[PDB]
């Protein structure tokens, strides 16, 4: 458990633990939330040439493995080494992001990569209905606002993208003040920071990105009815918490109370979740899962679900929203306590997997926003300190009689109108 | 009439009948709503309503 971050000319962040391999990468503070409607998908395209057969063979000769991830707030390019080769990873990083960042964009490479992210993003829209729905949830929830842009980009902005768009983006966002270099694995801080302060040369230092306009939640829906699909997939959310919200953890705990479910897993049917008494009688769904998604400016708190019970979708939604009503008025001590324990377990399994590439992404994203990483033991202190009173005060502000955002696809004829769903965000009282 | 002309018998039985028939109308309204329910309302376009219902 370590967090050593220090700024030379660039900002260097590491977290070392004797494991096996080491992962080095640069993580930029700009993602799909920084694109336009019209160059949407430029980051995903950058990712895909960085992993192209040409660049990927040059790394595999050296015994290096490549990894990249496009998100909303950020963007990361990562090389995993075998831990004494922690220097030959920094060679491949700079040989790409200074030298080859004019050789990767060759006409034959770009056209074969663009053709591959087109088959890629098309395949997504055709078949991945849960993530497709969740992506459209962000699209309508945050419409005409940076968080609405999908991470993979749209088929139409993608096929109209040229080399100059990659260039213009790279020249405005792959800057020094919008970068953090991250090392996870087992390698020391002073083992890496010296290999970085070895070579100087700043490259476009002093240049800031471009500013924008703030993200906002708009209560709304997008309904992607398709009667030929064998199920209905729906996601429903309120405006949640940004990272570095006081209620960052209260929100995450609230989502753990209702948790996630899988009708076919015997153990899942037995969880201490009151909602399960309602939904199992007539089998109202195959699965659901609650989430508290947090970004820089905003977040989404809600749930997603999939079902073949297409004539009782209204009972699914009704029982789920009646449970959420309880958070404001009647959530019990032992529900909160169950959530604490399970939130710790899952937050643990995230922050300490046996895979440094995940560690890098979690470290990178955190330090880009607040300039530091809160340690796992520090989180548990915050989690344990949450009372029933906290959850109630949170839910009464975020959940009770608040606008929602809805998205769905498949057989959603039985998903009732907006106002019916929205009325269930509260209860009648004297 | 209950006699030779419209008289007391007539008005007393017409009150009794006036009280009754509203309840038969009520039962016929239920039969009216039963037939309405199996096919639903029509609409101003004169075509199917099946593609877009609201509660
Ligand atoms: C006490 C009398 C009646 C009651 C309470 C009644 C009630 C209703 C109700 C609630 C509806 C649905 C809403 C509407 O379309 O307005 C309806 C539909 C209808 N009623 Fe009546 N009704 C009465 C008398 C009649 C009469 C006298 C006729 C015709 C001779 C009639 C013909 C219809 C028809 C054809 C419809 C369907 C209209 C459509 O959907 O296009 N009703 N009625």
């Amino acid at each position: 458990a370590e967090v050593t971050q220090l700024s030379n000319g660039i900002v260097v962040a590491t977290e070392h633990n004797p494991a096996h391999t080491a992962s080095v990468g640069v993580v930029f503070g700009s993602g799909a939330a920084n694109e336009n409607p019209y160059n949407n998908g430029v980051s995903n395209l950058w990712k895909n040439i960085f992993l192209s057969k040409e660049n990927s063979a040059v790394a595999a000769k050296e015994g290096l493995a490549l990894s990249s991830n496009i998100s909303r707030d950020f963007q990361s390019y990562i090389v995993s080494s075998l831990p004494g080769s922690t220097d030959k990873s920094l060679d491949f990083l700079n040989q790409s992001f200074i030298q080859q960042k004019a050789n990767l964009l060759s006409s034959s490479n770009f056209e074969a990569t663009k053709k591959s992210v087109l088959k890629q993003v098309q395949d997504f829209e055709d078949n991945d209905h849960p993530n497709r729905v969740l992506e459209h949830l962000h699209s309508t929830a945050f419409q005409n606002t940076p968080l609405s842009l999908p991470t993979r980009g749209t088929l139409e902005s993608l096929e109209n993208l040229v080399v100059a768009d990659l260039e213009s983006f790279a020249n405005n966002h792959f800057l020094n003040s919008n970068a953090v270099v991250v090392g996870t694995g087992n390698i020391k801080h002073e083992d890496l920071v010296n290999s970085i302060e070895s070579k100087n040369l700043s490259l476009q230092t002093g240049t800031k990105p471009v500013l924008k306009k703030k993200a906002a939640f708009l209560g709304s829906e997008v309904r992607l009815r398709d009667d030929t699909l064998p199920k209905a997939w729906i996601s429903l959310a309120v405006e949640g918490e940004p990272v570095n919200s006081p209620n960052y953890f209260v929100a995450k705990l609230a989502a753990q109370i209702f948790g996630s479910y899988n009708a076919f897993e015997p153990a899942s049917r037995l969880q201490g979740i009151k909602l399960l008494d309602n939904i199992q009688e007539y089998q109202l769904c195959d699965n659901f899962n609650h989430f508290s998604l947090s970004y820089k400016d905003s977040g989404l708190w809600g749930f997603s679900t999939a079902t073949r019970n297409v004539t009782m979708i209204d009972d699914l939604i009704h029982f789920t929203l009646k449970q959420w009503n309880r958070l404001t008025i009647s959530v019990t001590d032992t529900e909160v306590e169950r959530a604490k324990s399970l939130l710790k377990l899952q937050l643990g399994q995230l922050y300490e997997s046996g895979n440094p590439v995940n560690d890098a992404n979690l470290l990178g994203a955190e330090v880009l926003i607040k300039g530091s990483k809160l340690s796992l033991g520090e989180a548990f202190k915050k989690i344990d300190a949450i009372t029933v009173k906290d959850v109630k005060a949170w839910a009464g502000k975020r959940l009770w009689d608040q606008d929602i955002a809805i998205a769905g696809t498949g057989q959603i004829e039985g998903l009732l109108d907006y106002m019916r769903i929205r009325s269930d965000m509260s209860m009648m009282r004297w | 009439w209950g006699g030779f002309s419209v008289s007391n018998p007539t008005i007393q039985r017409f009150f009794a009948l006036h009280y009754l028939v509203p309840f038969i109308i009520a039962a016929m309204v239920i039969m009216h709503l039963m037939a309405l329910h199996i096919h639903g309302s029509s609409n101003p376009l004169g075509i199917t309503g099946n593609l877009d219902r609201i509660p």
